[PDB]
């Protein structure tokens, strides 16, 4: 037993009552009495016994009380006294059913919270008691020990699961199932949210009962109650991903009851079915049992679409046509998202089978007057695109043209979706002559980059990004307009806006490539761009996109950034320099420096690599000038994967041109290069053999030591097929970049990686790396012919793979060939391949 | 690397 001294309670009250004040100096001052008063032992036994004895005491009082104990133990917990620890405990479990509702929410969150805190086996009786109680002949207290072990069984399911307390699960779940059949709509809810937690886990309590639980479910499925249907739908969503064999019998009878259940009235309902769909198109079983279903379940999921009044609010879509907090209601979640991306899916899965069901709705709603039916009618067009391109073809002739009228539709919803829809349709768009569809699509997307309206331009920027991806060089012709259109948004676009159209420059830049490296173009779109540069200061994040879209200018600019280049050079050392500092300084003393953001460093890498790659030979006089090789070693020397990539990256470069300067270091980067080869971080490795390359071709003859450590590293890495093919490639490449430069070490190697060599490097287009690759290898088999007798095969398969190369390099494999066809078995080779392959090894 | 678009769920 404890007690309260009047004096103590009443003070205590009055600030409780003070506390709900509407003045903010009342509220800072009494939380700052509570926060001093806090100190004392039993101050939160005072505030337990507000929540519990003075049922005397308004609701509100006591429920702030209640919430704001919650608090104390959340911060506080593990320093309270064991006495006021036992009184809390024991109280609340004393009224966890108290009559008002709010008060046993109240008290539901704070025994949460307090088993949450604490290990449970702090709290041991806890879940029996509770369990006990939910047999409770009072409903209250039935119904709020079900609802706080909802809530525990959401907070803490894996504890449960654990060992701790014995397996409490064991008696729980039968516990829950037995209240399926309870009588109050509430009671049911919380049984089966508490059973849902336990389904992806695939908790041994509940899959020892499966079998019961659907049963009980299926009885439990005809419910009135909106929160029942909810947690039901919810519950086979998550067994269909699980447990689908026990499902899977029921699939039929379960797919139609959830149609159903996507036509519901409550949104929240219709949401849960709708992840049916999403989920079970993820299954393998799906092409095969909702076929049948298909004529009754795209018309759902088409009308489902549709915006919601509530959102044509939101969005003032509602409004003639003569922020944040609107994005963040928009985004979220809901029943038109969800319907859009089952269709989407459902469209990948069947491809041109969906279409003759959904076409005849798409072709009602895409001339609809209403402009809402329109807007879903161009959100379904673009939602099956991907899926439905080859079966919807045919109509693209009719669709285009309507579809770039609608970008000059009056509603502005109307026009972004449309925007949207074109993107997804760009690569058809660009695969016809430009002028008949490309040229005026193009035009109206600029025309919309300008729109009045900011989704409207984000939806169109987008949508142009992708079509320059598209486009490639198709570009050319109206690169003029393009530009003069960009360099004009950035005088009138905002910071929500301008990340976006850096993705819409930056793209443009990488697609269009050399062509941009025109006078005219460069003194109309870097003064823009600088002017940003040298508006934001080094911590602003808003840096990283600038600088990851001027990367690309300055690679596409080539020697044409050069007038650029110095003043972006120096901050872009600079940056990764402090960093760098900063870094060491918080390994140093993590208290007195917080970790610097690895982004600005990582993105400096990038960019100073891009532009050594663009400026070639013109920026030794810049590196021979800095301290920068130090720096990219640290960054190599570096355990994060990012900083180790992309140091390697700018090594790389840095080694096409101005290798001079770089020679001395290769004694310090070699070994730690080769160390970090293996580990395989993908990436890491991947850029890590690409480097090796380079510095091996440009050293010659005279790499002898560091082929040794990095060969065998090499060989193993090519010993493990899981590596991604473009990792296996690069490390094929360098493999015979090494062959190449310094046969010696390589010479046993040959029958360990020619196959797989072989396999990727029939891949790559016939660039400089394939040429120096395969001059690699002729060097090695000229060197050790023993070492492929077996795998010639491969190895005609690889010279196959040259479509017309270099006059030295046929003549390579040419001698080579007529070699080892002397030194029937050539014969026999060539016979494995079909007529071009043959030929051409004839023909060499 | 993929642009926005209008089913995009909220922690892509």
């Amino acid at each position: 037993e404890w007690k309260p001294d009047e004096q103590g309670l009443q003070q205590i009250l009055q600030l409780l009552k003070e506390s709900q004040s509407p003045d903010t100096t009342i509220q800072r001052t009494v939380q700052q009495k509570l926060e001093q008063l806090n100190q004392y032992p039993d101050f939160n036994n005072y505030l337990i016994f507000v929540l519990t004895k003075l049922k005397s005491e308004d609701e509100p009082t006591r429920s702030l009380s209640g919430l704001i104990l919650k608090n104390n133990v959340k911060a506080h917990f593990q320093n309270f006294p064991n006495g006021v620890t036992d009184f809390i405990k024991s109280e609340c479990l004393n009224n966890i059913g108290d009559s008002s509702p709010l008060i046993r929410a109240t008290v539901g969150i704070l025994i949460t919270t307090i088993a949450s805190k604490g290990e449970l086996q702090n709290w041991p009786d806890l879940l029996p008691k509770l369990c006990s109680l939910l047999d409770s002949e009072d409903y209250n207290t039935c119904e709020g020990a079900f609802g706080a072990l909802q809530k525990i069984c959401e907070d803490s399911a894996e504890i449960l699961d654990s060992d701790v307390l014995d397996r409490p699960l064991n008696i729980m779940i039968p516990k829950f199932l037995q209240f399926f059949k309870h009588s109050s709509p509430k009671i049911r809810s919380h049984a089966v949210a508490c059973v849902n937690q336990f389904i992806i886990s695939r908790t041994q309590a509940l899959m020892l009962h499966i079998d019961s639980f659907i049963e009980n479910l299926f009885a439990l499925a005809g419910d009135e109650e909106p929160e029942v249907r909810k947690n039901v739908c919810r519950a086979l969503v998550m067994l269909l991903e699980v447990r689908m064999d026990r499902l899977l019998p029921h699939m039929h009878n379960i797919v139609e009851y959830m149609l159903q259940r996507t036509q519901d009235q409550d949104e929240n309902v219709a949401l849960e079915a709708c992840e049916f769909w999403l989920t079970l198109a993820e299954q393998p079983i799906c092409k095969d049992v909702l076929v049948r279903h298909l004529p009754k379940l795209i018309p759902v999921l088409v009308n489902g679409m549709k915006y919601s009044d509530i959102d044509i609010i939101l969005l003032k879509g509602d409004v003639e046509e003569d922020e944040i907090d609107d994005d963040d209601t928009i985004s979220d979640w809901n029943l038109r998202k969800c319907s859009a991306a089952a269709l989407d899916v459902l469209a990948n899965v069947y491809r041109d089978e969906l279409l003759p069901h959904i076409l005849p709705l798409l072709k009602e709603l895409l001339f609809h007057h209403e402009w809402v039916v329109k807007e879903s009618g161009i959100l379904v067009l673009g939602a099956i695109a991907e899926g439905c391109m080859q079966g919807m073809i045919p109509y693209l002739p009719e669709l285009i043209p309507h579809l770039i009228q609608c970008l000059s539709d009056k509603k502005a919803l109307v026009r972004s979706i449309t925007c949207w829809t074109l993107s997804r349709y760009a690569h058809w768009v660009v695969s016809q002559p430009p002028d008949t569809y490309l040229k005026p699509l193009m035009t109206e997307l600029l025309k919309r980059i300008l729109d009045s309206n900011k989704r409207v331009q984000e939806a169109a920027c987008s949508a142009f990004a992708t079509l320059e991806e598209e486009a490639c060089t198709e570009l050319v012709p109206y690169l003029a307009y393009i530009l003069d259109t960009l360099v004009f948004a950035f005088s009138k676009y905002q910071h929500k806006n301008l990340l976006i159209l850096y993705d819409a420059i930056g793209t443009l830049a990488d697609s269009v490539g050399h062509h941009l490296n025109k006078p005219e173009y460069i003194q109309m779109l870097m003064p823009p761009l600088i002017q940003k540069w040298n508006m934001l200061k080094d911590e602003d994040k808003d840096l990283f996109p600038l600088l990851e879209c001027l990367s690309s200018v300055a690679t596409a600019l080539q020697s044409g950034f050069l007038p650029y280049c110095e003043p972006v050079y120096q901050r872009c050392v600079n940056l990764v320099q402090k960093t760098l500092a900063q870094a060491m300084l918080n390994n140093a003393q993590p208290d007195q420096y917080e970790a610097p953001d690895k982004d600005f460093m990582i993105v400096a890498l990038d960019l100073l690599s891009g532009l050594a790659e663009g400026l070639g030979g013109n920026i030794e006089q810049l590196v021979a000038r800095s301290n920068i090789l130090t720096l990219m070693y640290q960054c190599m020397q570096d355990k994060m994967p990012e900083v180790r990539q992309s140091s390697f990256a700018l090594l790389g470069d840095l080694t096409k041109a101005c290798f001079q300067h770089v020679k001395p270091c290769i004694a310090d980067f070699m070994p730690i290069l080769g160390t970090n080869l293996n580990p395989e971080f993908i990436s890491v490795c991947n850029n890590a053999t690409w480097a090796i390359g380079e510095i091996s071709i440009q050293m010659g003859i005279e790499m002898q030591p560091y082929i040794p450590m990095v060969l065998h590293q090499l060989v193993e890495i090519i010993n493990r097929p899981n590596t991604p093919k473009t990792l296996l490639e690069n490390t094929a490449i360098t493999i015979g970049r090494l062959g190449y430069v310094c046969p010696q070490e390589v010479a046993p190697m040959l029958q360990q990686f020619i196959r797989p060599w072989c396999t990727s490097l029939r891949n790559i287009r016939d660039n400089e790396e394939k040429d120096s690759a395969f001059r690699g290898i002729c060097t090695m088999i000229s060197v050790n012919p023993s070492g492929v007798i077996q795998d010639f095969i491969f190895f005609c398969d690889a010279v196959a793979s040259w479509i017309n190369p270099k006059d030295d390099l046929r003549d390579m494999f040419c001698k080579i060939l007529h070699g080892f066809k002397n030194q029937e078995n050539w014969r026999r080779f060539s016979d494995q391949f079909p007529l071009p392959l043959k030929e051409r090894l004839a023909a060499f | 690397m993929q642009r926005p678009g209008p089913y995009d769920r909220p922690g892509a």
